[PDB]
């Protein structure tokens, strides 16, 4: 199976520097493109760096950019990610996460489909992004019923009768899990009990009937436009 | 267009 | 908005082998549709292999393939599979995917193979049913003239008054494209120098004028009783 | 009658 | 929260003597019974021993009367397996189980809801309801179904419950419950597990199958002594 | 009839 | 007459290197082709290595090339085993089976006729056929009948022929043929086991059981190398 | 063809 295992956090002072790696194994690494996503302690997901297989694209997040750098071994089968001039704000959990291809007939789609346990890093004491605003902030429902989380997206992230719409799920001490992809489509065995919908601008994600183990967090997330960009998350409580 | 680690046309 | 379909999984198999068939759909909301799977011999003869309901209430196989194949569909996925078994050489053929469009009228909703994929190549390295019997063989036409084919159903084809006889082009590399349905009613989109008359036993496809672009090989089918059964079919060419 | 694959009367 | 320290193993020559203690910590030790279970390197697993709670009711298997003792001692909070007259088919590594009772509306139910990580002993050169599992084994695909097998010599249902229940045991970890009378689930056991079955069939089905569930799974019966379990199946992913 | 480390009736 | 000894076992440590023997006698041993097959503390059987009788064709199993190493020498009637880089999952018995020829009316069938008593190694601190076996044991009254199924992941026919067989092996002892090519018995088999099936399901049955069956009864395929077997059926008799 | 170590046609 494939396994991704983060490592090199721990306390820094601001303005310091620190390099995280990531060790991959059970796939071929040199074909896929690697994400680092961090997750604040107020459980916010946001994407940090982007590279492509062979190393020809790099994207980073505004917020990181020039300080950071990241970089891949594909003979090591290793990632890294080189920090300098830390804040207090780069407080987080650190995952490397997979790009996983999925071919469809017009083309490939790509997601976030493998997620490492994450290292932690602690620092001590325009926007023309989607922002995707995700609904409601926390929900209780018994068993058995319905749950319905929704998200309304600043923009569109329709491209060419496509909907770069994903959700996720996280369960506490987990790094998240691939729900549905492209709006619609069902993640590697996914219960039929996740159902994604909507297109343009408003998309739901539903689940019936709930089961105990779906209490967890979830975020809806956009892969239209670089930034990646994540809901606030809704976490999911049973009876 | 393609969009780097988001769709690749075929 | 653009109705896809992808079939995918064939290959070369022994005899007495086994494959499996996957279709992906896109572009509708596959568990409201019928889907078929068909057929088509390197004799360019289609044959009709299964078809599963939307709610997969209803599954019909073909007298060919029964017990060794199995149609199923995970709605989930919006996939359609085809489970081959007791491979033989007759199986081998190329596989379409063929949705079940229906077509809403005043007294009832009538269903037809609109949708059609790509399909998947399938080769083995080695009573009842209504006969449609097509005319003529093959047809050579000037531009401009006109061009008729005929078919003669071994039995009736009419079930309350309409008549359940479809013709459908195909030009080599692709899939059946439906022309007429409910033996005169067009298709989506079709130029109405294609049209289709007839009832009961007897039916014609007159294309006049002729085009450049209308060679291609057209095929009748009976769309009344299970199972579905096509015309031999007739190769349409322009002459010089 | 209904015909399932054919037609749906009504 | 709950622990289990099983110790006292090692080698030992045939007819030697040995005892193993149990900690036990994180319950209340002195309300629950508790069971001795061990597992031959056949992977064959074999209950031994039960001791209610208070002491007032004990039982040992055929192939272990006489020779075994078990005892507890609910002011250290700790249970012993006193052996003697080792013979090589002890050769096994010994868990201890505590019994755990799920309330419900008629009554209590009991089975082995906790097990601790086991010690190992080594030993150096007719009644029973026997539960016949299949398959022997079984490779399946990330997501497809996955079933496994039940069929008891005789019934196993007493007063309208089925005493049948199910373990899932991975590498280096002794057996968890997965499913309890038949068909209850366990505390946090997905719901693609999924138990049924009454009287002598039963049935474990897993859909889908995800790469967490590659592990051993042997069904057991709880209505009559001895505890019986089957031979078990073990689940490989593609 | 209760069954000692297996069921409790009532 | 026919003998098999092996020998070289014992305790090891991982990553050492160790030769296993095998001698010979009772037949030409330079006419026939050789097998290791090692036997797992779970008892599962898992074919090693194979060598022609003029040592033009090896196989290996894949858990164990490139560090194990089959060889012989004909003059001497012995077969070897070069083991190295020892691991703990190479902790088995060892035996050495013959690659006996069973001439048929169309061509010779070889199959694994004769077993050594086996030698014990002990390591202290994708398109293979699958052989699902059932039922994983069985209790069957004396004169009662027994059924062992198995279900293959792929067709075991080879020009009409089913090349399933299927082995009983006795505690203390090495596996002995039952059945080979689906549904012959072997060398001085009673008729009460008889074998049948075709393509991917076989079965075993035993009809009246008697009290020396009791055993553990595997099934194997010898169409494709590796040569694989189910995971194993214990009968035993009810008293 | 020739299976080695499995079967030999004749």
């Amino acid at each position: 199976e494939v396994k991704l295992v983060e490592s090199g956090g721990g306390l820094v002072k601001p303005g310091g520097s620190l390099k995280l790696s990531c060790a991959a194994s059970g796939f071929t690494f040199s074909r896929f493109g690697m994400h680092w996503v961090r997750q604040t302690p107020e459980k916010r997901l946001e994407w940090v760096a982007y590279i492509s297989s062979g190393s020809s694209t790099i994207y980073y997040a505004d917020t990181v950019k020039g300080r950071f750098t990241i970089s891949r071994d594909n003979a090591k089968n290793t990632l890294y990610l080189q920090m300098s001039s830390l804040r207090s704000e780069d407080t987080a959990i650190y995952y490397c996460a997979r790009s996983g291809g999925i071919e469809r007939y017009d083309g490939t789609y790509y997601v976030m489909d493998y997620w490492g346990q994450g290292t932690t890093l602690t620092v001590s004491s325009g926007g023309s992004d989607i922002v995707l605003t995700q609904s409601p902030a926390s929900l209780t429902v018994s068993l058995g019923q319905r749950a319905t989380i929704s998200c309304r997206a600043s923009e569109s992230v329709d491209y060419y009768g496509k909907s770069f719409m994903n959700w996720y799920q996280q369960k506490p001490g987990q790094p998240p899990k691939l729900l549905i992809y492209a709006a619609s489509n069902q993640g590697s065995g996914i219960p039929a009990r996740f159902s994604g919908s909507g297109s343009g601008t408003d998309f739901t994600l539903n689940i019936h009937p709930v089961e105990e183990e779906d209490a967890a967090t979830y975020y809806c997330q956009q892969s239209k436009e670089v930034p990646w960009t994540f809901g606030a998350g809704t976490k999911l409580e049973i009876k | 267009m393609s969009l780097p680690g988001r769709w690749k046309p075929k």
